[PDB]
């Protein structure tokens, strides 16, 4: 099923340890996907002129 | 002599007699499970998105 943010949920049958070593490593790789637009912001003042 | 005697006591009007047998006894006890089953089909509903 579809959340709010436009992510799809699935509910399965899993096992207790796979599933919270699964979870915890989509939350750490997480925090590096920005958006395109976060990026520019950040390279910006190392952007030269020519 | 003073007589004081509780209040919701005092003359209990009589009930029914009729759906009193084991058919109508069912239809209760149905009924009851199917209207639970309504609530927690409510809160599933919510829980997920269909």
């Amino acid at each position: 099923y579809p959340d709010a943010d436009g992510n799809d949920v699935s509910i399965i049958f899993s096992g207790a340890m796979s599933h919270a070593i699964f979870t915890y490593a989509q939350s750490q790789w997480n925090k590096n996907i920005i958006k395109l637009d976060d990026y520019i912001r950040e390279i910006t003042l190392t952007v030269p002129k020519q | 002599a003073n007589r004081a005697t509780s209040a919701f006591l005092d003359n209990p009007h009589p009930v029914g007699v009729n759906y009193v047998d084991e058919g109508s006894r069912q239809f209760v006890a149905v009924a009851e499970l199917l209207a639970s089953k309504l609530i927690d089909s409510s809160r599933e509903s919510d829980e997920s998105n269909s």
